[PDB]
């Protein structure tokens, strides 16, 4: 009977008509209409539209065109200026955006009907900084892809201040995916423990050239914050004996995890990655986990809030949402036991810092 | 075409502030009363205050200010957040914006460029730390980042060094704005050098939290690197021991200078006296300055071609027909003025620059030397 | 020291781990070079390269 709509504001993707984000949106509407358990007399409808990449003046149009029809919600995007465009749109106009991957945030910026579902880098990289004093490391290089700046590492620098860590920062050449001469500047400075920090399909690409640069000995031991590394492929060197020690957020032990991740591969949606790239088939990836999660906790506060219903809202002519502040403490304060563990929010800043950690090694099998 | 209009946007307030609208003002007083032969095309610089450091209030002006057929839009002074909205905008009308803050952005290559920034670019003065320290023979610093995006904006000098407690170590202001626990673990570790960086008034606090806990006196050397430098001014923090050095652009020599630290003079009390007038904070000259590149380019393409302004709706897409051409003019503009020499690399950027270091003295100022952009510190 | 390479197979992940725990690093192969080939990978990818 309620209809209700989201928005989404996603990527143009050349692997395909559907990016894997917006393939798990739309996989992710429908499969929380289909339950009956939840939102069971309302129902979802939604408007995604595409940008161009790095386009924060149409994804600001864009917003503009969705909160003038109604939405909800405003989900996505991805990329930083884009995503910040949509921040500020949908705060002065009052209705919630759930971003999804980790946007740096300034930190002047006041807005707060923003909620943000990567696990923050400021705490994940705290989880780092136990990793390293566990493995005893003297010495850590950490790797950082030019993209995201060292601010998501803030904790990692900080770090040498209050240990004895003789910590070195090197940048992955940006424009290429071979590295090179870096790793051979890695190599001969005997940088033996190294914490990359890149998206996975830059790890794919790093850990295959450093099989080739001899980096895949049992000396060296690389810690990766990308969490997805257990949807990387590992048969190429698992028997090297390269120490390998990353994190992992999805509960892949659950079985509701397990069969939802079936249905997602095997209903084909995704778009198969070539073996040239050592990276694999049939995995949820995290980007789009947490989408799936994030469809829900928005469509939990929803479904404890009967009331609303989305209105019409014009850009800098219309007021704040009516009901943006009461729609958002409700986001704010969901507990849902979601794909990538608990979904619970630091309250001050709606941030997510709360969430159960698996770390996951490289063993010999 | 009869008026090459241009757009400020101030972020800074009318009353006590860097005083942006009067030197936009006083410049163009000064361009369009400069009379030259054949009476030329009028320069008119139309202002628009902004509110809030917030994108959404920067579309509505940008959106405000398209129609006004406007040649460029300078600014925003320091808002960094508003900065990527506006270059966003504009570089998608295909119409300059001459940036005259810094910024704290990532700001990814690959993103539509056409901004030209007349202030100093964050991987230059990390390099100018990174030379000063190379003069002061490596001590173990410690840098006190005010914000986290201290670590974008000096991002390379970071990268250049082993991070530990031995040759450079990373401490932040906390959110309690409180720097004496930092500054007592400097003074534990025995570190040589601070190199603080924020906002001019955080500079204070740090410093004058710094002259109690005792940490001014002979041996700490203080590189501090806000830029607005020549209007912080010390009482009980500066000794003849004290080594605090900043960097401050303004090429005092050039004739303007006594004149326009003048009209800014006259412009601070009558707002307000409640202080006293520290001197012209440095984006009153980017501003200045910035009018002077700007009408120089356009003026140039105002003769090889002829530029009409159109009506320009943020909804349609239509584009300034000659930007892009505009754009390649203000790469080789040079304007040597109040903020120095301005000339421009391909990146939009600016290089040939002096960046006058300043060594505080008891009262006030005595350079001890340039860095130059290229040649890189002949002190 | 004298070891046999398997006559079984071209697996020969075994012998490469023992040739790799006694810390044997001079190793003077003689086989045909498709053999040659067969073992150079699978001595990249047992981290003996």
């Amino acid at each position: 009977t309620h209809v209700l709509r989201f928005g989404g504001i996603f990527e143009y993707v050349e692997s395909g008509p559907m990016g894997a984000e917006e393939l798990a949106f739309r996989f992710a509407v429908n499969t929380i209409n289909r339950n009956r358990t939840l939102l069971p007399n309302t129902t979802l409808t939604y408007d995604t539209q595409k940008i161009n990449l790095y386009d924060s003046f149409e994804a600001s149009k864009k917003a503009c065109d969705q909160l003038s029809l109604g939405v909800a919600a405003i989900f996505g995007p991805s990329h930083s200026s884009s995503a910040n465009a949509v921040q500020s749109i949908c705060n002065a106009l009052g209705v919630p955006h759930i971003q999804t991957r980790w946007k740096h945030q300034v930190s002047d910026n006041k807005d707060s009907f923003y909620v943000s579902l990567y696990p923050d880098f400021s705490s994940l990289s705290r989880a780092i900084l136990d990793l390293v004093q566990f493995f005893k490391w003297k010495t850590v290089t950490v790797v950082y892809d030019d993209s995201t700046g060292l601010i998501r590492l803030q904790e990692l620098i900080k770090a040498p201040s209050r240990y004895n860590l003789r910590l070195k920062i090197r940048q992955l050449p940006a424009d290429t995916k071979d590295a090179k001469p870096l790793l051979k500047e890695m190599k001969r400075g005997k940088e033996f423990h190294v914490i990359f920090d890149c998206s996975h399909e830059m790890a794919a690409g790093i850990l295959k050239q450093a099989l080739a640069m001899g980096m895949m000995t049992e000396y060296y031991h690389y810690i990766f914050t990308t969490l997805d590394l257990f949807a990387l492929d590992v048969e190429p060197y698992r028997y090297s004996g390269v120490n390998m020690t990353g994190f992992r957020i999805l509960n892949t032990e659950n079985t509701q995890v397990s069969s939802i991740i079936e249905k997602w591969s095997m209903e084909r949606l995704q778009a198969p990655p070539k073996p040239d790239s050592g990276l694999l088939d049939g995995f949820m990836t995290t980007d789009a986990a947490l989408m799936y999660d994030a469809v829900h906790v928005v469509s939990v506060a929803v479904q404890q809030f009967p009331q609303m219903t989305v209105s019409s809202l014009q850009c800098n002519r219309h007021k704040p949402w009516r009901f943006g502040t009461r729609f958002m403490s409700l986001i704010k304060e969901a507990h849902w036991e979601g794909l990538t563990g608990r979904i619970t929010f630091n309250k001050t800043n709606g941030l997510r810092t709360d969430f159960d950690l698996d770390v996951i090694s490289l063993k010999e099998e | 075409l009869s008026s090459l209009r241009m757009a400020a946007i101030l972020d800074d307030q009318t009353v006590c502030g860097r005083g942006e609208r009067l030197a936009l003002a006083l410049a163009r007083e000064q361009i369009n009363g400069i009379i030259e032969v054949p009476a030329k095309a009028r320069v008119e610089v139309d202002i628009f205050e902004l509110q809030r450091d917030s994108q959404y209030e920067t579309t509505d002006t940008m959106c405000q200010i398209l129609p006004k057929g406007v040649v460029s839009v300078l600014g925003p002074s320091s808002s960094p957040a508003s900065a990527s909205t506006v270059s966003h905008i504009c570089g998608e009308k295909e119409i300059p914006h001459i940036k005259v803050g810094p910024e704290e952005t990532p700001r990814l290559q690959y993103l539509r460029f056409a901004s030209v920034s007349l202030y100093p670019s964050n991987e230059d003065v990390s390099l100018a730390v990174s030379r000063i320290l190379k003069s002061f023979n490596y001590p173990s610093a410690s840098l006190i980042c005010a914000k986290a995006e201290c670590l974008l904006r000096l991002e390379e000098l970071v990268r250049g060094f082993l991070i530990s407690k031995e040759t450079l170590s990373v401490r932040m202001l906390d959110d309690s704005r409180d720097p004496t626990p930092l500054l007592k673990e400097i003074r534990d570790d025995k570190v040589s050098t601070i190199i603080i960086d924020a906002n001019a008034s955080i500079s204070h606090l740090v410093l004058r939290k710094a002259s109690e806990l005792g940490m001014t006196s002979a041996f700490y050397k203080y590189i501090l690197t806000t830029m607005d430098f020549p209007i912080l001014h010390l009482d009980g923090i500066v000794e003849d021991s004290s080594n605090i050095l900043g960097f401050s652009m303004f090429n005092t020599s050039h004739p303007f200078y006594p004149e326009f630290v003048r009209s800014l003079n006259m412009s601070w009390r009558e707002n307000c006296e409640a202080s006293t007038y520290p001197g012209p904070a440095l984006s009153a000259a980017l501003m200045f300055d910035a009018v002077h590149v700007v009408v120089s380019a356009v003026r140039e393409l105002n003769r090889s071609q002829e530029i009409g302004v159109k009506p320009l709706a943020c909804t349609s897409a239509n584009i300034w027909p000659h930007g892009t051409s505009l754009m390649n003019y203000l790469r080789m503009v040079e304007y040597d003025g109040l903020t120095g020499r301005v000339e421009f690399n391909s990146k939009g950027q600016r290089t040939n620059y002096t960046l006058r270091i300043l060594e505080k003295s008891r009262q006030g100022h005595r350079e001890i030397g340039v860095w130059y952009s290229n040649r890189t510190l002949a002190m």
